[PDB]
């Protein structure tokens, strides 16, 4: 009885299971590794802090290694409970890492969202909107700390720790943007809300300290770490009213082994508003009742998971005149691909296709080099935007080529991707090795 | 007598002392007998019960 | 460009360690009544207790 | 048209990506294993089981290898709806291991509550709380089975199973101390539920059983295995009702290698309290109605992550009379270490900061040796507890350096370390290779 | 800062940071063979 | 013990497998040799209205 | 009777009920040094078990030694090298109201009397070994600390 | 339980069935003696 | 443990050698003053090595 | 209450049990508890309620 009559029952199907082992799963043997210490210490920010300005901060070097940094925040709210929807990354308008001078990578506070939207994921990212928004109904006039993590190539896995030991004939420096406008803290949708304070902010870097033997060898030793930036620029929808299914034709300009390509149709003056806003419980401002206003979402439920409300129809991406797969509608894009490539789920209005098995991961996995493709576009089709978005008998009772008349608010379209270069340190300079 | 004597002076009491030693020479006892891990069949079984012929 | 050839943190003149260094240097000079000791011979314990280096060589030619 | 219109794509920078290939990803390799079988047993718990009473197995040598075990526990509800919050664990003061006549871990009822607060997330948090609550709204008279697994070393991996196998002299176990007050069972607050009923309980040890090959491996060769201990103490607070924020400043008594340090400040009469109380959703009984009361949580939940009700301004770790890192807001270890470290989300009132990369994984990954330092202290700020906390106008509504007045009754702070030791096992007995 | 623990290296270390195996802070990524991914509409047999 | 996730009333697992959600083999019963394999179950009473 | 003034020249007891501690333990260095005991343990079991005497309420205490009321060493516990020895004290509720003798004589050992407050000084001592040197007339201590 | 082998296992209703198919006699009778009352006592009545 | 009972322990092997031991009880009387005589004595009925 | 034992190896050091040199024979106490314990369950032979 019990395990052992399991064990005896041992025959030819285990021979490619278990004859003559390889592995046990109960004697797991550590590996030993390099003295280290990690510790936070704030730095200097240069400029004046406020909305609208940008203020930049060179990175004391204060250890042998680099591998996070945690941008903090001090907002005063100032409307009332669901009136903001992250406002710690809408201020954080942009980021950009320069070393030696030249810049490395660039992300935009619309970024920041569409990465939270469709790559992080569970209890995570939860707690990251802990981090960046006002989550427990909160009042007009709460004081609270916010902190938005940057998400550089060097951010998340110690082992592409920025090597600024090795650095030392180049600065290692960050700008950042701050936007004017913050949704609940100085504006209510287009209007200034009087006596808003200007938010307080420091950035807090993680710096490792490595033991005398490694720090050694850092420092004399030319390094390749192979890593990934973000290419973006902003461009404008094609979305219609009635009658007609628009399309468009987008001609790319991205290059470099690309990973994954990522987009968002957004309302540019909502941040995060990803969706048309209808007449349904969190899809706009008093939603529900009399009151409810289909042209102000319910802030704090900007986002939402129903596809309905999203604009695009299709999507088809060509590389030389000649598909890259045949055409799939933009549910595909929004549940299935995260489903197959990274297994989280996507809000509506936000879209990804992949190149990589495992867009989340460093370790590549596949990538289209764009570097070697002559002429590369993306081609939508839009939804009818007929649904009058104000009745819910209406946006919640229909077909699926077709969406809320509101969609067409979602003006702005952000295209991003993600790609492969390395970043070499030799004679204590760092430079990109590949250019465009 | 006065002025050379011995005291405890701090990083003399240094927790290492113990967090660098065992207990172990002071808990074990003096075993002479040897583990007697043995094939499995003999209490195990011996399958002896038509398995499939292939 | 930078020219700064310090890291910029504690590392190679400030001997950064706990006060188990007390143990050390008795152990160095073998008694435990240490107090004597530097008040006679003051040279030695200096020689004994300061920090080496490493180079960094790199040029890329006229 | 397709694939092969991108497998074209290459260029000079793919000598990173795809040049002289050493991995293929669509052929993988599987590694064979040592034959095992896995089986729950039983144990005889000796004494006389109960509220208060102090009970302990010996673990019967029913096999070559242990790893998991799980407590049972069967519990009546004396109260209604909300009154219970983990009542299976909180039931289970603590756990000593003891192997050979030396203890080696011991785990506490308020360790399991901030163990799981911190490092487990989603589905298993979940699921935890299934198994340690009631969690459909039951009603008075509901009776179930409760399991509370172990997490000593061995209890989550199968890597570091106890060879029982070579401890054929020294015996293995395990002495439980149950609670004398059971938070909905027992008592309602503190006063008495006639009529509660004892507590039935028994523990689940899974043995794996080897086959002849290895196990008589383990029996021949010396073993030494690298373990985690937890070390605790427990503290006073010091929390001022008004015009201070009170410092304090609390030797600590950690030896070995440590991993992290978390800590979380209570109300040791309401178990898992680690926020003050206010007349808000959730953050008491009746919140929100004119029975409200701050005295008393609404127990079902109380848990929360509103940090508003949470005490700790500000924090920073002294190492010798010198700051470890530069002083922390109390946001930045319930927030952004947990992120950066594990990944999942942590409750208002407990807090963690890591030595390590990956504290959440047994890989070690730096550690703090507190056997070397001569002064350990762990400094604190608090927040002044002034607002009214029967008043949402003021509890949602205030400055980050301020919290409710109820937060004075948070009178304990308990500081947990999680360390590496080794364990050293041969000739039938086991002991802790470095004391303390 | 961070140098009084890094210093504090003792005899239990030899376990964790004695004769160092590996290193976590530069990763060495595996070159794998040229591949495409994409998916295509099959026809289905039958009403 | 062998997700680490939740899996809903009604829907049970027993694991021959240590890591049964994954695919690399990890502890398995041969039932082609196992001459007589049962599941035997036991029903709560079906009173409450 | 007036229960804040004592019957001075009878002030000592060895009625439990008067005294306050409920529980003791002593921790080196972050480890117990043996498990939590009740204060009725400190006030009468070590005391005939290494003393021979009886020790009155109140007065508790805890031997390293098999025989501390000797002169011959007979087990030590050094503290000059201990970095952090705690001594833990856990107290009786005093909810007893003093005045009702009912209730002193009537009650557990968890709880003592209202008057009990009124104790707000805590003497904790230590007895060791050192050694007196004497050299040509001189003399002095060898371990000093 | 033999060095974590099961050996053998009894429940209640065999020995009840050993009883009533091995046990003969007095030794049956005996066994009865053994484990119940046998004489009409009464509520209260304690046996060994 | 009770009245009447019969229990026994096994000394677990902490430490090199035994010497005291020290047999606790907690006990509540339904008696007045002057009604008692060493009761945790006679509890312990015998003892045994 | 606290009851010392009187056993040869329970007031002095000089006779204490060496678990260290039997380490294949295990000491266990057996200990019977009275049934009737006068001010305590019984005052005379009559039960205290």
């Amino acid at each position: 009885a019990g395990g052992l009559s399991q064990l005896v029952a041992y025959g030819a199907q285990d021979v490619y299971l278990t004859g003559n082992p390889q592995i046990t799963f109960f004697k797991t043997v550590y590996r030993r590794y390099t003295n280290f210490a990690i510790e936070s210490i704030q730095q200097t920010i240069n400029g004046s802090v406020g909305f609208g300005n940008k203020v930049s901060t060179q990175i004391s070097r204060n250890g042998d290694l680099i591998t996070d940094i945690v941008v903090e925040f001090v907002l005063t709210k100032g409307g009332n409970g669901g009136t903001t929807y992250y406002p710690a990354e809408e201020l954080l308008q942009d980021v950009e890492l320069e070393i030696g001078g030249q810049r490395i990578d660039k992300h935009y506070n619309d970024w920041f969202r569409t990465y939270d939207a469709l790559f992080r994921m569970n209890d995570d990212r939860y707690n990251y909107r802990r981090m960046t928004d006002w989550v427990n109904n909160e009042l007009v006039g709460a004081q609270k700390r916010f902190y938005v993590p940057l998400i550089f190539f060097f951010n998340q896995t110690p082992g592409l720790a920025l090597p600024l030991i090795a650095l030392q004939y180049h600065e290692v420096k960050l700008y950042f943007t701050l936007a004017s406008q913050v949704q609940g803290v100085n504006y209510n949708g287009s209007s200034a809300i009087a006596g808003a304070a200007q938010p307080t902010m420091s950035v807090w870097v993680d710096y490792i300290f490595l033991d005398t033997q490694e720090r050694t060898r850092f420092a004399q030793l030319p390094h390749e770490y192979l890593i990934e930036q973000l290419q973006f620029t902003g461009s404008e929808t094609a979305t219609p009213s009635a009658t007609t299914q628009a399309s468009q034709n987008i001609r790319l300009n991205f290059n470099h082994p690309t990973k994954y390509l990522a987009w968002n149709f957004n309302n540019p003056t909502n941040y995060g508003q990803y969706t048309a806003l209808a007449n349904i419980p969190g899809a706009c401002s008093g939603a529900g009742t009399a009151a409810a206003t289909v042209t102000t979402p319910d802030y704090g439920n900007t986002g939402t998971y129903n596809e309905q409300l999203a604009v695009l129809d299709s999507a088809k991406i060509q590389l030389n005149g000649q598909d890259r797969f045949a055409t799939r509608k933009g549910s595909y894009f929004n549940k299935v691909q995260p489903y197959q490539s990274i297994g989280g789920v996507t809000p509506a209005g936000v879209y990804l296709y992949s190149f990589a098995l495992k867009p989340a991961g460093r370790q590549p996995s596949g990538t289209c080099n764009f570097s070697r493709i002559d002429n590369a576009t993306l081609s939508l089709t839009y939804k009818t935007c007929s649904i009058d978005a104000t009745s819910p008998a209406a946006v919640l009772g229909n077909t699926e080529t077709v969406t809320a008349n509101t969609a067409t608010l979602l003006t702005a379209l952000n295209i991003y991707a993600k790609n492969y270069n390395v970043l070499r340190i030799m004679s204590g300079m760092g430079g990109l090795a590949y250019a465009n | 007598l006065l002025r050379g004597f011995e005291s405890s002076l701090r990083g003399s009491r240094v927790r290492t002392q113990i967090d660098d030693k065992s207990f172990i020479p002071y808990t074990w006892q003096m075993i002479d007998v040897p583990l007697a891990a043995a094939k499995t069949s003999f209490i195990a079984g011996l399958d002896t019960r038509q398995q499939l012929a292939y | 460009f930078r020219d700064t050839a310090s890291i910029g943190f504690s590392d190679t003149h400030q001997d950064e360690k706990t006060l188990r260094f007390l143990k050390k240097q008795i152990s160095q000079f073998i008694k435990h009544l240490k107090e004597y000791y530097p008040n006679n011979e003051l040279t030695k314990k200096l020689v004994m207790k300061y920090s080496d280096v490493q180079l960094l060589p790199y040029t890329k030619g006229a």
